[PDB]
């Protein structure tokens, strides 16, 4: 129990912080990954100054402060403000003194060797956690889906990655970033939806067009004859009602926002797509592992819950593949959560507590030492 | 050092005392603290086989100062938590124990007949208003029996 | 639900077969033949004996296992209770 | 103004720890009960052995043993077994309840280093003398 109840959970993200405790089955605190800093000298009623602001009162406050993204394309490029949110994670969401839980941290696909031992530098020095481990994003996701080797398309706030996995070994050489991704697809639906004669004009329209994207958004298989289904107009309407009344109908654009996961043409993006990812990552890789990969192909992230976004990329590779192969795409409903259900999976197990980095091998080692 | 202090404040002389002679055989040379393998050997002679990776971490479990060693005041405070976390499972050992005996029909938990039988079981004179009584304040989620939380809780103290 | 009928089949015959070879090579180990045979007369006797300590060895242990699995049969039981009374979807 | 009230409680306690008393008492009775059990059962299954005469009964009780215990050790094996499933059936209960409620009271495994009694004791041999529990310690007078 000493640490069975004690291991914590921290996936921190471009978008979202995913947190909680090793054993539940959801995060006990999702929140965005912003630092905000006031622009003006003053305070809220009660309160004392405040010099800063984190996750969700940063975001509800933004009118008087500079907000800041610590984590770009899924790296961390402010160590600053990053402690800040792991400071709030800690004390304020978890509400844990850290010098008592194990904490099992997740990074990047290629993260930089130095960021993983600056992480670690802060987790034990600054934190003082007993002892920490870092795990790759994909890693756990797969995982979480119960096997061991597969591909996983991740995708979710500020970034999409391909990550070959074979028994267990992330395969460095045949990972692929896509940096569009949840953010990019907001911004790309808003447009549209100006475009489709609206106005998103003060910051309660701006905010809920995400909230569109969300709830009304499709990736249809075949987006050819879906668009040819707009014009002859079906019931595939869809009217949602803003803050107040204002009825803002999407019939079309609907699906014309995930069609640029597939085609980054439909926003001056050069790169392939999603689909043709998957493939090139996989004709990357080692020829007898490709079956493998095939017919495992994960996913998981916030941007790969849009419905029918599996049997768009289920054919999308099955006529891409030699037909030989057996294509096999598997999308988990709690696939937003994937990479840290894997986490709280694998940390609260039995056989990892002989790979836990503690206090000794540290104080001993360096920083190497977590570094692998 | 102020771990170094309730835990001081916790001990008699008389604990101090042996426990310093105790840390004095630790303690090879005589110099003033325990190192990494000054406690591998006295492990080894207490019937343990730890590897690097474990001594530390025992180590480094009451080195405040971050010396790599153990002084007798870090040492005091290892024993401090240690006889703590030693009663503490002698307790709930004891309570679970008394929980089964208690229990017999195995339901897992405790209820108003058994409670009686075994309070009546007792040399003491009690009727029924007794041991309704007990119940009624034992039982919190007030379904009629005690489960070993409950049981845990009401025997809080107790002895 | 009827494509998993094949997982039942693999999962199942796999780890049963598993378990199987494993006790064979454990049990296995464990095992000095009786080799000791017209070697001499009293060494029956001397030897005999130890064989039977050997059993009664085993035995005793045995007992133990089983009245292990019984009280901890009985934590089960109550660590299942104490998993009900700690619901409260509330 | 349940002025009263105090004598209520305090006899609650009076019988609590007339039962814990209780208790402890039934407890080393059973204890021992058990252990007679265990002779028994063993006074049977393996009775004070009897060596026979001297050509084939030795020989002949000799092959009798030794395949029994091929039995029994299969059997104590297959036992085993049965436990580790079991053990194991609790400790993924002494989960569903940590995360869920977090550290509760009397895990099932329980993780336990050797009491400061013990190492006391071990080391020190003979003088060692504090029945130490909790019984802090303040001037008599
Ligand atoms: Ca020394
Ligand atoms: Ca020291
Ligand atoms: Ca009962
Ligand atoms: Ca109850």
């Amino acid at each position: 129990d000493e640490d069975e109840t004690t291991a914590l959970v921290c996936d921190n993200g471009s978008g979202l912080v995913k947190a909680g405790f090793a054993g539940d089955d959801a995060p006990r605190a999702v929140f965005p990954s912003i630092v905000g800093r006031p622009r003006h000298q003053g305070v809220m009623v009660g309160m004392g100054q405040k010099d800063s602001y984190v996750g969700d009162e940063a975001q509800s406050k933004r009118g008087i402060l500079t907000l800041k993204y610590p984590i770009e394309h899924g790296i961390i490029t402010n160590w600053d403000d990053m402690e800040k949110i792991w400071h709030h994670t800690f004390y304020n969401e978890l509400r844990v003194a850290p010098e008592e839980h194990p904490t099992l941290l997740t990074e990047a696909p290629l993260n930089p060797k130095a960021n993983r031992e600056k992480m670690t530098q802060i987790m034990f020095e600054t934190f003082n956690v007993p002892a920490m481990y870092v795990a790759i994003q994909a890693v756990l996701s797969l995982y979480a889906s119960g096997r061991t080797t597969g591909i996983v398309l991740d995708s979710g706030d500020g970034v999409t990655h391909n990550v070959p996995i074979y028994e267990g070994y992330a395969l460095p050489h045949a990972i692929m970033r896509l940096d569009l991704a949840g953010r990019d697809l907001t911004d790309y639906l808003m447009k549209i939806l100006t475009e489709r004669g609206y106005s998103f004009v003060t910051t309660a329209e701006r905010e809920i067009v995400r909230d569109i994207k969300e709830k009304l958004c499709y990736v249809a298989l075949d987006f050819e004859n879906e668009m040819a289904t707009a014009a002859s107009s079906s019931s595939l309407e869809k009217s949602y009602e803003l803050p107040d009344g204002q009825v803002i109908t999407i019939g079309n654009e609907r699906f014309r926002c995930p069609e640029t996961l597939f085609q980054p043409s439909f926003i001056g993006m050069e790169s392939a797509g999603i689909h043709e990812t998957t493939y090139n990552s996989i004709m990357k890789c080692d020829i007898d592992i490709r079956k493998d990969l095939y017919a495992n192909n994960v996913m998981s992230g916030g941007t790969t819950m849009y419905p029918g976004i599996a049997d768009r990329m289920q054919k999308e590779i099955t006529a891409l593949a030699p037909s030989t192969m057996k294509i096999k795409i598997i999308a988990p409903p709690e696939r937003k959560y994937s990479v840290w259900i894997g986490g709280s999976i694998l940390a609260s197990l039995s056989t990892f507590q002989q790979m836990w980095i503690t206090k000794q091998e540290y104080d001993e080692a360096g920083p190497s030492i977590v570094h692998r | 050092t102020d771990q170094q202090a309730e835990a001081r404040a916790f001990l008699s002389e008389e604990m101090i005392a042996e426990f310093k002679a105790a840390f004095d055989m630790f303690d090879a040379d005589g110099g003033g603290d325990i190192s990494t393998k000054e406690l591998g050997t006295v492990m080894r002679m207490l019937g343990q086989n730890p590897t690097k990776e474990e001594l530390d971490a025992i180590i480094e479990e009451v080195d405040e100062d971050g010396s790599g060693t153990i002084d007798f005041e870090e040492f005091l405070v290892m024993m401090v938590r240690q006889m703590k976390e030693d009663a503490k499972g002698k307790s709930e050992e004891e309570l679970a124990n008394c929980f089964r005996i208690f229990d017999k029909n195995a339901d897992g938990f405790i209820d108003i007949e058994e409670l009686g039988e075994i309070l009546r079981a007792t040399g003491e004179h009690v009727t029924e208003e007794d041991i309704e009584d007990l119940m009624k304040d034992s039982d919190k989620n007030n379904d009629g029996r005690i489960d070993f939380d409950e049981f845990l809780k009401m025997m809080e103290g107790v002895q | 639900s009827y494509s998993s009928y094949l997982a039942k089949a693999d999962q199942k015959r796999g780890k049963k077969q598993t378990a199987r070879e494993t006790k064979k090579k454990v049990l296995a180990e464990r095992r000095k033949p009786l080799n000791i045979d017209h070697l001499n007369e009293d060494k029956l006797r001397d030897k005999a004996k130890e064989l039977w300590d050997w059993l009664y060895q085993l035995q005793t242990e045995k007992y133990d296992f089983a009245e292990q699995i019984k009280r901890k049969k009985y934590e089960i039981v109550t660590l299942r209770n104490r998993i009900d009374q700690a619901q409260k979807h509330s | 103004e349940e002025k009263k009230r105090r004598a209520a409680t305090a006899r609650r306690q009076h019988l609590k720890s007339a039962m814990l008393q209780l208790a402890v008492t039934e407890i080393e009775k059973e204890a021992a009960a058990k252990e007679v059990e265990k002779q028994n059962y063993l006074a049977e299954h393996s009775p004070p052995l009897s060596l026979p005469g001297s050509m084939q009964e030795l020989q002949e009780l000799s092959k009798k043993l030794h395949a029994k215990i091929d039995s029994v050790d299969e059997e104590r094996y297959d036992t085993e077994v049965k436990l580790q499933k079991t053990i194991k059936e609790l400790e993924d209960l002494s989960q569903k309840l940590f995360d869920l409620r977090g550290k509760f009271k009397r895990p099932p495994l329980r993780r336990v280093r050797m009491s400061a009694d013990a190492m006391l004791r071990a080391l020190l041999g003979s003088k060692h003398k504090v029945n130490m529990d909790l019984r802090a310690n303040l001037k008599q007078v």
